[PDB]
């Protein structure tokens, strides 16, 4: 299911690196990134701060979020 | 066989069918050859996301005439140092690209007619923002997600500028009711498309009162996840009787009950409530009013590069020309 | 007789009636006493002034220990409750009569507009004539109406005004079902309407004036019992 | 002398009743009722002579159940046909 | 007479 | 390059002046234009610009000044010329209009024409456009004017609509000719036009100003499609139509008035197109119309006078044939009309139900009766028989005349009056004539209006449905000796009184008893109130020498069945065994000696104002002779 | 030529009117006379709830015709 | 009807007039002034121009040219110089534009010694701002 991993983050703010199924991660476009609350919308829960910053194309399906302090 | 007769139009003719790479090769050919690689035509539209490459190149070959320039989720990490005149780009979007703030004030500097911009993510000044206060002709804005800029030069900035008609700006950490108010104060009051989701305890609702009477032509409205918009601003909404966009999803004190006044609207077309009304009785929302299409639209697009078809390497419909496959 | 009317129109708040609503939904406060009417549903209330620090709900009317707890859960009201409902009733209706009397000159405008656009529309001004009595007598029986419902509140339910109440029912129905009919159709059924607006209009006129006469048959023979 | 050969009259077909009125719809017995007039009325007579419509008399009886100029209880008489 | 919890969740 | 230009030059000046040009020259030409451009040719554009301008300058200086019919034949035919040769001249250079000025960020052909704008600011453009407007006033008379000038002129002030960097290549951009033509062609024309009629209408009558108005604007209407550009056509139009009309309104109701008072039917239709033509004038000829027809339909109803009061046929036929006519004129003034006959529809209705017959009855419910008794006069049993192809129309026109009508209660109660008696007396023309007039009073008026008589109809269908099978009944009862026949109606509908308190003599009482008993019974309960009032009957008297029989209501069938044991008995023995008032007596007792089959003491004397006590004797005429058996005593 | 109010310690107090007013502006006259919570509250006259739609006279409130307040207490 | 073509170098060339009708500039020749002499368009070429233009009578009027060009302009190197040059004189805009597009794909994956050696073009601007535009444009 929604697989979440340990708080590997980097020097000032803070990553946590998330896992999700064929339904839910079959709509993450290839073109922009997601607004934080546009994922909310989509349904994903985890704690405040968490922006939808980056995209790595080897995992097109595998989302990688940023907080801050 | 005297190919020493062929004009610079023909030549630039035969260069106008060719591919960047080898179009960079033979500019080394010789003098006119150089001169003829450079004509404000050939580089009309260029594309270069993902890079990170050099800030004196890119300053030149946006110099070189380009009218709508697409390179986000980049980089230009290093300092600029050569300065030319305002360049004439009118199509600018860095969404969520990474570079520093001296190579973003350096670029933008020469910003004068830019139409449609983005630079969601990156960190700016205020007199970044009050460099950009030059262009007073932008319309599209994605200022979205930004960090530094302050609420005076902000203003200031909405001040100058007078075509605000698309206006994206959720989750910018540091704005505040403060931020709406000198929002609302100073934007062109014309704005149809206006985004402050996600700004819970950071928004308030006499501001969105200040924003509704001083804008009764606003139709694409999002402020979700922003539980400090009581109920009384659904009276407010109830005042915008030209909406067609509303998202407030992640509302806990809302209720499937009170939203319904908002179905009185009939110009209410679209509305994005992600949660507040939980499964089972949102069909019986759409039964109660069967003109509205309830938690259909997952993403708004305003001021947005680009959207669908996965593949969509076009921008707001002006496809680019040149790029690297 | 205008004994009764000069008493109705005497209101000032109905001078008894607003004690009646009082005694409907209005109860004190077990620390600062005033009239206060508990809305919603809730049954979990604290008093919501400047000065008050008690909370209580609707029903219990004394210890705030019930409602958190299992302490006790709240262990003429009706014999004037009704009484409201049918004054209300009764001056609603009253109300609706004189609102909808008042807008005469925008349905005089409307229907002269609606005569024009059929006498372009391949008849004579005859159409004009008819829909202008239409709306006149309308108007005429609404003004008495209002009136029949003004003596239909001071009397004393006898045999005889169950008959006298279904009469008015019935001639107020007609008389929405006319103006319904009227600010309709306009629009091409234009023979058919004619003959159901003629209709309806001289049963609606028939029937005010048997009103008139048992209400003069009613003082004559004396058995109106107040 | 005899001269009685040739006769034509016209007699008036009246209900046998004083004065009718109905006491409820306050039409002429003879005319219609509310229902009979606003788009078939008989005579249904009371025990204690009196007699109103059917579309009248039949919604009062369903309503209540007194004569409604005398206060006794109602069952019909005399139908009318 | 809060809710939707957007903490984050457990593993 | 200048080893080129020279010669380029000599073909381009041959092309110009137009000696036929030979296609190899032209091929030179080209390649010459072409290898100079790839050797960037700006020079070459100022070269062609001021070449241009030498020429243009160069034709102008020949010419000027020739103010009339000379600046035409000079212009046209140098426009003609121009615009030809600068078209092959575009074609020869067109490498220019490929590359060089395709980098605009300036066309040939264009480019001449902005030249030519040139030669166009000048007294040429006041010499002829003023000549054009002198030219185009031979409307009058003169016309061999020769179009081909005028049509040039407006062709060459059209495509010179400028067309320099406006934003593109436009075309039909006509503001030269908006601003430099046609406001001084309307001007002039309206100038024109308040001379002419002005002029005209001091030695002539106006309706031929009417038609020589409409020549008018048709003439011009004409002219714009022969000349000029199709977008004058609604603002001429408009400009004629403000003139010609809408200036000289009063004279136009002041002259409808008195064409009106005579019947000329034609020139109206002519008045009614001119003042149609121009917006919301009408509303002065509506009031005149009604204003005359009802002075005049009052009048014409005042012809007959007194002696129609009496008369319902010739009332209704003065006041029908007053709505035929001037409908029949109103069929031709506002082509079927909503507002014409709006005014025709109230003059109607204020001369109908308000005129010198309902003014010297002093009774405004006059007029109804009148109508209903002429309905009447028609519907009865006559002996000169309409028949149906007449009947209904008839009917029809009478409907006409009553829809105008208000006071259907007058006449409601009035033609039920009299269908009881029609239907009574059973002296009917034709029931389903009846049954068509009813239904279509029905549609006229409602199912209400119309109850009454429709259950006078079915009632009477009743009894002719309830008697023969009382006869069949009678089949085993043996009815003594009379044909009875009976009509039982409601009580409700038809307007009687209760009877005059009778006696009901010996012989018919069988037959009265066994028909109530036959009703009585076969029906639930009903109360039966005989009147024989109005119930007729027939004697045989067989008291006689010659069997005479007479024809005769209840009351003197019972005053001669008296007679049936004696034959001189006296008026209080009558009396009382009749039980007849005092003047139904009198007036029977004065019908029966209107005849002398009943005598009194003498037997000629003054037989209708004798007013005797009951103390007189009445006696059978013995030998009474008669002229006729069969007698109507009525 | 005045409307008198309820006041919740009673003292029914007077204002001043024209017979066309609004029922939210009369909240405001009220409220400015005490500082009341200006939503939830409810005007009672003539037995019968006054709305905050149309105008006094539309209620038939005329001069010198008092009415009262009572609170609406969401808990 | 029928129309005949003066070469450069002497010789007629017969061509229907519908055929010639391709070419804009003959085109507005026939239009206005409806043996011609051609200065700047060499025998052969003519040739080979009138072939093209006879088996693209029919016409309906990278990029997916179609296939008998590539079993046409399979010809030697400065004739085809001379073809595309002969095209922009006369303004045939077909064998223009398949021509442009064949140069385009005959340009592409060549070293820039090679392209000026078959463009037989000479090298100046050399040995001194070589690796300095090569700095320019770097990244590739
Ligand atoms: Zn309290
Ligand atoms: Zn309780
Ligand atoms: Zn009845
Ligand atoms: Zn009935
Ligand atoms: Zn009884």
């Amino acid at each position: 299911q929604i697989y979440y991993s340990d708080k590997y983050d980097d020097e000032e703010f803070e990553y946590r690196h998330v896992m999700l199924p064929k339904d839910i991660a079959k709509l993450v476009p290839k073109t922009h990134l997601m607004s934080e609350s546009e994922w909310r919308n989509l349904g994903v829960q985890q704690s405040q701060g968490w922006v939808h910053y980056m995209i790595h194309e080897p995992e097109p399906h595998i989302l990688l979020f940023r907080r801050p302090l | 066989v005297s190919w020493d007769s062929l004009p610079d139009e023909l030549l630039l003719g035969i260069f106008s069918c060719l591919c960047l790479p080898e179009l960079l090769k033979v500019s080394g050919v010789c003098k006119r050859w150089y001169r003829l690689a450079s004509d404000e035509s050939l580089w009309q539209t260029l594309d270069l996301t993902g890079k990170n490459l050099h800030p004196d190149v890119t300053g030149r070959l946006l110099s070189q005439g380009v009218i709508a320039f697409r390179c986000p989720r980049s980089f230009m990490d290093q300092p600029l140092a050569e300065h030319f005149s305002p360049f004439r780009v009118q199509h600018m979007d860095l969404s969520n690209s990474v570079i520093e703030v001296s190579t973003l004030h350096g670029i933008l500097s020469q910003c004068s007619k830019l139409q449609n911009l983005s630079l969601e993510g990156l960190r700016l000044s205020d007199p970044i923002v009050n460099t950009l206060a030059k262009n007073s002709n932008l319309v599209r804005l994605n200022l979205s997600g930004c960090s530094g800029f302050s609420e005076f030069a902000l203003q200031t900035l909405l001040s100058s500028c007078s075509r605000l008609d698309e206006l994206n700006l959720s989750w910018c950490f540091d704005f505040t009711e403060k931020h709406v108010q000198v929002a609302v104060a100073h934007v062109s009051e014309t704005i149809t498309q206006l985004n402050l989701s996600g700004y819970r305890k950071n928004l308030q609702k006499s501001d969105l009162s200040t924003l509704v009477r001083r804008c009764p032509n606003l139709v694409h409205l999002d402020l979700s996840d922003s539980v400090m918009l009581k109920n009384d601003c659904f009276q407010e909404f109830f005042q915008l009787n030209y909406l067609q966009h509303l998202s407030l999803s992640r509302c806990y004190d809302i209720i499937p009950e009170t939203l319904l006044e908002l179905g009185e609207i009939p110009t209410l077309k679209t509305l994005q409530v992600f949660g507040i009304v939980p499964d089972g009785t949102l069909q019986l929302l759409k039964e109660a009013l069967p003109h509205l299409q309830i938690n259909c639209s997952h993403f708004t697009t305003i001021a947005r590069p680009t959207i669908g078809n996965k593949k969509n390497q076009e921008i707001w419909g002006i496809k680019c020309r040149l790029t690297l496959q | 007789k205008c004994k009764w009317l000069k008493k109705w129109i005497k209101k000032c708040d109905d001078d008894s009636e607003t004690s009646n609503w009082i005694a409907a939904n209005t109860k004190e406060c077990p620390k600062c006493h005033v009239t206060i009417e508990k809305d919603g549903g809730c049954n979990h209330m604290v008093c919501r002034n400047q000065n008050c620090k008690a909370e209580f709900c609707w029903v219990c009317l004394g210890p705030w220990e019930p409602h958190g707890s299992a302490w006790y859960n709240c262990n003429a009201q009706e014999r004037s409750r009704a009484a409201l409902q049918r004054y209300l009733f009764y001056c609603n209706r009253y109300m609706n009569h004189m609102q909808s009397l008042r807008a005469a000159h925008k349905l005089y405008a409307q229907v002269k507009q609606k005569m024009e656009e059929m006498q372009q529309h391949n008849m004579s001004w005859i159409e004009v004539q008819f829909l202008k009595k239409a709306v006149d007598v309308l108007c005429q029986c609404r003004a008495t109406l209002m009136y029949t419902y003004v003596f239909a509140f001071y009397l004393k339910k006898n045999n005889q005004s169950i008959i006298f109440e279904n009469n008015q029912a019935d001639l107020e129905n007609a008389t929405a079902v006319l103006s319904g009919y009227l600010e309709r159709d306009i629009s091409d059924s234009l023979q058919d309407i004619k003959q159901k607006v003629q209709d309806k209009y001289r049963y609606c006129e028939s029937r005010r004036r048997v009103l008139l006469q048992h209400v003069h048959e009613g003082y004559e023979k004396d058995l109106w019992e107040y | 002398r005899f001269e009685v050969k040739k006769w034509n009259a016209v007699a008036l077909w009246a209900w046998d009743i004083v004065v009718d009125n109905c006491a409820i719809c306050r039409n002429h017995i003879m005319d219609l009722c509310i229902e009979c007039q606003a788009n078939e009325c008989t005579v249904a007579w009371g025990v204690c002579n009196h007699a109103f419509h059917f579309h009248c008399i039949s919604r009062w009886l369903k309503t209540r159940q007194v004569c409604p100029l005398d206060n006794r209880e109602w069952e019909f008489q005399k139908y009318g046909h | 007479s809060a809710g939707s919890v957007e903490q984050t969740p457990r593993r | 390059l200048d080893q080129i230009w020279d010669d380029l030059r000599a073909g381009i000046q041959q092309v110009y002046t137009r000696q036929s040009m030979a296609k190899s020259r032209y091929m030179e030409l080209y390649t010459h234009v072409y290898n100079y451009c790839t050797s960037v040719g700006l020079e070459l554009y100022k070269r062609l610009k001021e070449f241009l301008k030498n020429y243009l300058t160069n034709l102008l200086k020949d010419g000027e000044d020739l103010m009339d019919e000379s600046v035409l034949k000079f212009y046209t035919q140098q426009w003609e010329d121009y615009r030809f040769s600068s078209k092959v001249l575009n074609g020869i250079c067109a490498y220019l209009n490929r590359h060089w000025v395709r980098r605009e960020c300036y066309e040939i052909y264009s480019l001449a024409l902005v030249t030519w704008r040139d030669c166009l600011f000048r007294p040429l453009n006041k010499q002829v456009t003023n000549a054009v407007l002198k030219l185009i006033e031979k409307e009058r008379n003169g016309e061999t004017i020769n179009t081909r000038l005028i049509s040039g002129v407006v062709q060459s002030y059209v495509e010179l609509g400028l067309n320099e960097d406006d934003a593109f290549a436009k075309g039909p951009t006509l503001t030269v000719y908006k601003e430099s033509f046609e406001s001084q062609f309307l001007a002039d024309t309206e100038r024109f036009y308040t001379r002419e009629s002005t002029e005209f209408l001091q030695q002539n009558p106006v309706t031929e100003y009417m038609k020589k108005a409409e020549a008018r604007l048709l003439e011009e209407q004409r002219r714009v499609q022969v000349y000029l550009h199709e977008s004058t056509q609604d603002e001429l139009a408009r400009k004629c139509e403000q003139v010609l009309i809408e200036k000289h309104l009063e004279i136009f109701h002041t002259e409808f008035q008195n064409l009106l008072d005579a019947d000329k039917n034609e020139d109206l239709g002519r008045m009614y197109n001119l003042v149609s033509r121009i917006q919301d004038g009408l509303g002065e000829l509506k009031k005149l119309l009604e204003t005359h027809i009802h002075n005049q339909g009052l009048a014409a109803i005042e012809k007959c006078g007194e002696a129609a009061l009496n008369d319902p046929k010739m009332y209704v036929q003065t006041v029908l044939d007053v709505h035929k006519k001037y409908n029949a004129l109103v069929m031709s003034a506002f082509n079927n009309d909503a507002g014409f006959v709006a005014a025709l529809d109230k003059a109607c209705g204020r001369f109908i139900n308000n005129n010198a017959v309902t003014k010297m009855a002093q009774s405004s419910s006059k007029s109804p009766e009148l109508l209903a008794r002429y309905c009447d006069s028609l519907l009865k049993k006559s002996s000169k028989n309409p028949e149906e192809a007449e009947l209904e129309d008839t009917l029809n026109q009478v409907m006409v005349v009553f829809k105008y009508i208000e006071d259907k209660d007058v006449f409601q109660k009035f033609y039920a009056k009299m269908l009881a008696k029609r239907l009574v007396h059973q002296n009917s023309a034709s029931d389903d004539a009846e049954a068509s007039m009813i239904s279509k009073l029905k549609q006229a008026c409602g199912f209400e209006y119309t109850s009454k008589l429709q259950r006078m109809f079915q009632d009477i269908g009743v009894s002719k449905d309830l008697n023969e099978q009382f006869k069949k009944h009678l089949t085993n009862s043996e009815p003594l000796d009379l044909d009875f026949s009976i009509q039982v109606l409601s009580s409700g509908s038809w307007p009687f009184q209760q009877s005059c308190t009778f006696a009901l003599p010996s012989e018919l009482e069988r037959s009265y008893q066994r028909f109530t008993a036959f009703y009585a019974s076969r029906h639930s309960g009903r109360k039966l109130t005989w009147l024989y009032q109005l119930s007729k009957g027939e004697l045989v008297t067989n008291c006689f020498k010659n069997r005479y029989t007479l024809q005769a209501s209840t009351f003197q069938m019972a005053i001669l069945l008296q007679y049936n044991t004696e034959d001189a008995y006296t008026v209080q023995q009558l009396t009382d065994s009749t039980q007849i008032k005092m003047d139904i007596l009198a007036q029977v007792l004065q019908i029966l000696l209107k005849s002398k089959l009943l005598v009194l003491e003498d037997e000629n004397a003054n037989v209708d104002e004798v007013e005797l006590k009951p103390d007189t004797l009445i006696k059978l005429y013995l030998g009474y002779k008669n002229k006729k058996l069969r007698v109507n005593i009525n | 030529m005045q409307i008198f109010v309820k006041t919740l310690t009673g003292k029914t107090i007077t204002l001043e009117v024209e017979p066309s007013d609004t029922i939210e502006n009369v909240k405001a006259k009220i409220q400015d006379k005490e500082g009341i919570p200006p939503d939830q509250q409810r005007l009672i006259f003539a037995g019968k709830q006054l709305e905050d739609g149309r105008t006094l006279s539309d209620y038939n409130i005329q001069k010198e015709s008092t009415l009262h307040l009572v609170l609406r207490l969401r808990g | 009807p029928s129309i005949k073509l003066q070469s450069s170098d002497g010789e007629i060339f017969e061509v229907d007039v519908e055929i010639a009708k391709q070419s804009v500039t003959i085109k507005t020749m026939l239009e206005d002034l409806g043996p011609v002499p051609l200065p700047n368009v060499n025998a052969a070429i003519l040739k080979k121009v009138i072939q093209w233009c006879t088996h693209h009578k029919d016409d309906p009027p990278t990029d997916d040219i179609p296939v008998w060009d590539q079993e046409f302009l399979k010809v030697d190197q400065g004739t085809l110089f001379e073809l595309i040059l002969a095209a922009n004189y006369l303004d045939i805009k077909g064998l223009l534009d398949v021509t442009c597009k064949t140069v385009a794909n005959m340009i592409k994956g060549k070293t820039p010694e090679e392209i000026r050696k078959t463009f037989n073009i000479k090298n100046d601007f050399t040995e001194e701002e070589e690796a300095q535009v090569r700095k320019e444009n770097q990244w590739c």
